[PDB]
């Protein structure tokens, strides 16, 4: 009996999953250390991350070229991969090819980790938020633009219990337990939801939410998605690739409700670099946005500016979805895992280096059918040899 | 063998601050030769105003000037992927710079707005090793990219990026990687490529269907090709040598040896006015050859403070001459640790 897949996460060019028995596996691009196997090799099939066996890992999250995992029992957070700007949180900017504990987070009750492209945030059980990494557009919410190589508390949230956060390329969004929506960081293309093009160095409340309380949020390179207590889905930011999903390519500087999904109750959302996924209460998966590599999953390579249901064998319901930069992963009710989109580095996990534009089952995970440092000269600027 | 140049280390740019890997894979001058752009593993295109860098940080006598990165770097652009290559786009007045990267993507950035203006992803996600543009074309300029997918593709940066003005697969059946692409800098029709089938090729950009000139003699991958003039090109191979070739008959004129290069891209730049060839070396050296002799005329071995430690053998990973020099030359070298080494030369 295959282990149940508990968590899937997609990065820029890699994929990570957590299986029952707290087994972590990882696949796709490995040249930056993001797979955590102690080498710089790509992996075309899901590969067990042995260094975390027995650590009671309960959560995994992909950034772009880095990965974070944490253990609630061990009260330990681990990070690895590309380390520039302090995104790994260890007080330096060094690459890591094996997981290392984030010492600053030891013994802290962590409820969630969000990984932007070059910054990370942790939400505690008490609803506080700590952030680290790149801060050039204020995306750490610390009130400056200095990068932080270690986690730092967002003081602006004191007295405000945070339910969850999400991180894009250079911006961050959050929802409170009370249902308030917040945005900060890079705001040039409207993706903060505040009505202007100005960045924010601290969290700023979205004052125009249609009068609804927001339950969830997710981010991409230039867009943001939120879901209301009613189950209504809102998108905002840039839509050159149709990632806002409103039928046009128009900008939106404030949250804009996606009318074509008012039929449905949205239970989960995920944001890719330029595409978007929404999971209904029924287990229907809708995707839209950038589709050059097939990452919308609807059988072609044309961008989609309106939601299109992603189809699965026997219409099995989807229970989890995760977008990367250029690929998408999903878990179904039958404990099957599917992947689609760009696969050049093996990140679809089907033993290939090819793109796919409709969902493809990851046989290794589905019921149905070592060194901390690698010298850059072995993994960068290597002349092709033959 | 004549030693005609007093070429000396003037300036070293280094970072106190960051432990991130910072191999420099590309170094290029803008069309005025006032600006140097660098890029590599660290996903940052950095820009330096070179005359002002040297003038504002000068030291007394013959000493070397050491400048911190934060002081030296005017600004930089964060990119989504590791960079293999850079080239300023002619005819844009120094406003646009192109890059190739490890995601197989060619980007163009407008430096007046600091925004991306061109994005092309047509190599199947296979790494782009090299980018260049035709010279003296004005409005007819075209770009080209060479990639691990075994193609050189030619594209018009004014058209939709999905389009293509031409595509060649020089290595043929095995589809070996195209590691370098270079247009004739004087504006003639030749475009040279270097491939992992151990050969270079010279095509006619006006008519890519016409049979290529084959440059055969290397025993390993051709990592670089650069023009000396309309009639000659220089290749580098990971057989540890450079080779000078006649574009008219494809014969090897001379082979240049002495440096160490069996694995990495270490840079190749040809100072056309001086007929001097510069390259890096895997034993942490910068080499300069004169066209006339197969033995190097000059080597430098700068070692940054604290290099000895660490088990990582530092090497010189990129070089670039200032082409407009005639009576003065300038050679910029980039280390596998992100350190820049600026050499200035006058006749002896």
């Amino acid at each position: 009996p295959p282990r149940k897949v508990l968590i899937i996460s997609a990065g820029a060019s890699h994929s990570v999953a957590l299986l029952s028995g707290d087994i972590v596996c990882s696949w796709g691009r490995g040249e930056d250390g993001q797979l955590g196997h102690g080498d710089a090799e790509d992996r075309p099939s899901p590969t067990q991350l042995s260094a975390l066996d027995g650590h009671q890992i309960v959560s995994v999250t992909c950034g772009a070229d880095h990965t974070v995992a944490y253990s609630q029992s061990g009260m330990e957070v681990y990070s690895w991969g590309w380390g520039d700007f302090g995104r790994l949180g260890h007080g330096n900017s060094s690459d890591l090819f094996t997981p290392l504990p984030i010492k600053a987070l030891h013994g802290i009750r962590i409820k969630q980790i969000a990984c932007g492209d070059s910054h990370c945030l942790a939400v505690t059980m008490e609803g506080e938020v700590q952030s680290w990494g790149r801060n050039q557009n204020g995306q750490l919410g610390l009130g400056d633009t200095e990068d932080s190589l270690v986690p730092q508390k967002i003081q602006a949230f004191e007295g405000i219990r945070i339910k969850m956060v999400a991180a894009g390329a250079e911006h961050t969004a959050a929802v409170t337990e009370d249902g308030d929506l917040y945005g900060w960081g890079w705001g040039r293309y409207g993706n903060l939801g505040l009505g202007d093009r100005t960045d924010r160095l601290v969290p700023e409340r979205v004052t125009s939410t249609g009068g609804e309380k927001m339950s969830m949020v997710a981010c991409g390179w230039r867009h943001t998605i939120s879901v209301s207590y009613s189950g209504a889905l809102y998108t905002y930011g840039w839509s050159k690739y149709g990632q806002l999903g409103h039928g046009d390519l128009e900008d939106h500087l404030i949250p804009h409700k996606l009318e074509a999904l008012s039929n449905s109750f949205i239970s989960q959302i995920s944001g890719g670099a330029r595409h978007t996924m929404a999971l209904t209460s029924d287990g229907k998966l809708y995707g839209w946005g950038w589709n050059k590599f097939g990452q919308v999953g609807v059988g072609n390579n044309l961008d989609q500016c309106s939601p299109v249901q992603v189809r699965f064998p026997d219409d099995q319901k989807v229970v989890q979805v995760s977008c990367g930069w250029r690929h998408t992963l999903a878990v179904t009710e039958r404990n099957n895992v599917f992947a689609w989109g760009r696969g050049t580095n093996g990140q679809l996990g089907i033993g290939e280096s090819v793109d796919r534009n409709f969902p493809k089952i990851i046989e290794a995970l589905s019921v149905d059918g070592g060194k901390s440092w690698v010298s850059p000269a072995e993994r960068y600027a290597v002349v092709p040899d033959e | 063998a004549r030693y005609e140049w007093d070429l000396s280390l003037s300036t070293v740019v280094s970072s106190s601050s960051s432990s991130a890997s910072d191999v420099i894979g590309a170094i290029e001058f803008d069309p005025t030769d006032n600006i140097v752009a660098t890029a590599g593993i660290s996903r940052k295109i950095r820009f330096y105003g070179l005359p002002s860098l040297l003038r504002n940080n000068a030291v007394s006598g013959t000493g070397v000037s050491f400048v911190d990165q934060a002081t030296a770097c005017e600004y930089y652009i964060c990119t989504p992927a590791k960079l293999s290559s850079l080239r300023w786009r002619p005819g844009s007045g120094g406003r646009v710079i192109g890059s190739g990267d490890y995601d197989g993507v060619v980007m163009e950035y407008d430096l007046e707005k600091r925004t991306p203006v061109f994005e092309r992803d047509e190599h199947g996600g296979r790494r782009v090793w090299s980018v260049d543009y035709t010279r003296h074309g004005g409005a007819s300029t075209v770009g080209a990219s060479g990639s691990d997918d075994g193609t050189m593709q030619v594209w018009d940066p004014r058209c939709p990026p999905e389009e293509s003005v031409g595509v060649v697969r020089p290595a043929g059946i095995c589809r070996s990687a195209v590691c370098c692409v270079e247009f004739d800098p004087s504006g003639g029709p030749a475009v040279a490529v270097g491939c992992a089938d151990r050969k270079g090729y010279v095509y006619d950009i006006r008519k890519l269907v016409d049979p290529a000139l084959t440059l055969q003699g290397h025993t390993k991958t051709v990592s670089y090709v650069r023009f000396l003039d309309g009639g000659t090109v220089v290749t580098a191979g990971t057989d540890g040598c450079l080779k000078l070739w006649s574009v008219e008959d494809g014969r090897v004129i001379r082979t240049y040896e002495g440096h160490v290069n069996n694995r990495n891209f270490v840079g190749l730049s040809v100072w056309r006015n001086g007929a001097l060839f510069g390259c890096g070396s895997e034993n942490n050296r910068v080499f300069v050859y004169d066209r006339r002799w197969g033995k190097p005329v000059w080597v430098d071995g700068f070692e940054p403070v604290g290099m000895n430690s660490g088990s990582d053998k530092r090497f010189v990973s990129s070089v670039c001459w200032r082409q407009s020099g005639v009576d003065q030359c300038t050679l910029v070298a980039g280390g596998s640790d992100g350190v820049l080494q600026v050499y200035v030369g006058k006749r002896l």
